[PDB]
């Protein structure tokens, strides 16, 4: 159906998903000289103590690393959030080149790729209901910037071979969602939406200022997965990021 | 607000040993991952040890003769230093981040942890 190609890419989305033209859409370009500071913001609380990964998985536009959310095993609180969100899964966004690839941009600056940790608000019963409310979601974005190899990441890319085509799934067990976070957790934040169909406007985005490193050699494996399912004509997942959206009204707060 | 007080520093002779302590306020030394790092003069910030409950990690040097622990019953992460070397002479700081992760904690970089203390002078005579 929809995809990051040419005839079904991010542009023709507003066709089947008219909400792609809402007022709180993501990603966006964060204008560092527009970030307004806010004394109501607290440090990001990343309680990934009992985070329990269950299985990596190729879904058709990226690969997700599903986590158990039966209870508050890995939770996100503090920060700009107002509640407790459970980590449900994380996936990546990369581009055909090393010059581009991240969804969000700092002063129109692009990074090699972007990691997204999706969490839903525990006050909405389940992730499904959760993603229907203006606050039911909290997504943590991490910039992957070219440089040195990422021992943490490699333990991921390392298994991609097990999910080359769509639908495929391997048991990715025991994995610190933390191995992936940067060390200094300053952050920007604003009201947005999912950067992919259904594009629901409910994510309360949190992007991390400092990025994590990735070798030019590594992000190279990302674009080895296939969009299509086994049997169908081989289709490479070379690029899968959405362009910066109109910040329209909104405004980007920051923890600094 | 989160106050982080250290104590127990001082001067001791090589081969000696003393125990630094860190008391938290408006913070719970057990929920998140904490640690110590030291700022020796002339040298740059060095990570000593970190802890997140059962998992404790030690800097390649102090490893084996230093020990970190917590007494959450009184919110205090202690740092037991044993058989000190003169090289150890420096200011030791107490840090306490907001990340609950063994992996993130094994990085051993308390000098990047959000909540910091004032440190305590620890001099080792020969
Ligand atoms: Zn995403």
């Amino acid at each position: 159906h929809w995809g990051y190609g040419k005839h079904n890419g991010p542009e023709h989305w507003h066709k089947d998903f008219p909400i792609a033209k809402g007022e709180r859409q993501s990603p966006v370009d964060i204008d560092t000289h527009t970030a307004k500071y806010d004394p109501s913001l607290k440090p990001l609380s990343v309680s990934y103590d009992q985070a329990t990964s269950l299985r990596i998985l190729n879904n058709g536009h990226a690969f997700n690393v599903e986590f158990d959310d039966s209870q508050d095993k890995a939770v996100l609180k503090g920060g700009p959030l107002d509640g407790t969100y459970r980590l449900i899964q994380f996936h990546f966004h990369w581009g055909s080149l090393d010059g581009q690839g991240s969804e969000h941009t700092v002063d129109k600056k692009k990074y090699a790729a972007e990691l997204h940790l999706v969490h839903w608000n525990t006050k909405y019963g389940d992730f499904g209901k959760a993603v229907q409310q203006p606050d039911g979601l909290a997504v943590l974005g991490i910039f992957l910037k070219v440089g040195s190899a990422k021992p943490g990441l490699q333990k991921v890319v390392d298994v991609l071979d097990s999910i080359k085509t769509k639908g495929k799934s391997a048991d990715f067990t025991n994995f610190d969602p933390r191995g992936l976070l940067p060390e200094s957790l300053d952050y920007w934040t604003y009201p947005g939406s999912l950067t992919t169909p259904p594009l629901l406007e409910c994510v309360t985005w949190i992007v991390l200022k400092e990025p994590i490193s990735v070798s030019s050699e590594q992000v190279l494996k990302f674009r080895k997965l296939n969009f299509n399912g086994e049997g169908e004509p081989e289709e490479l997942m070379v690029d899968n990021w959405r362009p910066a959206q109109p910040l329209k009204n909104r405004q980007i707060k920051a923890s600094f | 607000q989160v106050q982080l007080v250290e104590s127990g520093g001082g001067s001791v002779q090589a081969g000696g040993s003393l125990r630094l302590s860190c008391a938290a306020s408006g913070y719970t030394v057990s929920t998140y991952c904490m640690g110590w790092f030291r700022q020796a003069p002339g040298k740059e910030r060095e990570g000593v040890a970190t802890i997140l409950g059962g998992s404790t990690y030690y800097g390649d040097s102090v490893k084996g003769r230093f020990t970190i622990s917590q007494d959450n019953a009184k919110n205090t992460v202690y740092l037991q230093m044993n058989s000190l070397k003169p090289e150890d002479t420096a200011i030791y700081y107490c840090a306490g981040s907001t990340v609950a992760s063994t992996g993130w904690c094994s990085r051993l970089r308390p000098y990047d942890y959000h909540y910091r203390g004032q440190g305590t002078q620890v001099t080792v005579s020969s």
